């Protein structure tokens, strides 16, 4: 098991998945396309804002 | 490929190729017929020789 753990924007994680395209996707973080696993995510205004 | 993401491009190429090789299959099926048929004739022709 490996946990990767960042921070982005709010709708930005909708390229936190398989197969997308975008800036995180494509020159941050990008998940194989047979990727097997979780993704969780949670608001964190009260943290680092 | 060009026009459609990686996940959808995924299901579209699926359906074309399910299609295709349904299609050779097809092609491969009539031809054995044909041949049966063919083998069918060669033998009478074989007889009447």
């Amino acid at each position: 098991v490996y946990a990767d753990s960042f921070v982005i924007r709010g709708n930005e994680v909708s390229q936190i998945a398989p197969g997308q395209t975008g800036n995180i996707a494509d020159y941050n973080y990008k998940l194989p396309d047979d990727f097997t696993g979780c993704v969780i995510a949670w608001n964190s205004n009260k943290l680092d804002s | 490929l060009s026009r459609l993401d990686p996940p959808e491009a995924e299901v579209q190429i699926d359906r074309l190729i399910t299609g295709r090789l349904q299609s050779l299959q097809t092609y491969v099926t009539q031809q054995l017929i044909r041949a049966a048929e063919i083998r069918a004739s060669a033998n009478l022709a074989a007889t009447k020789m």
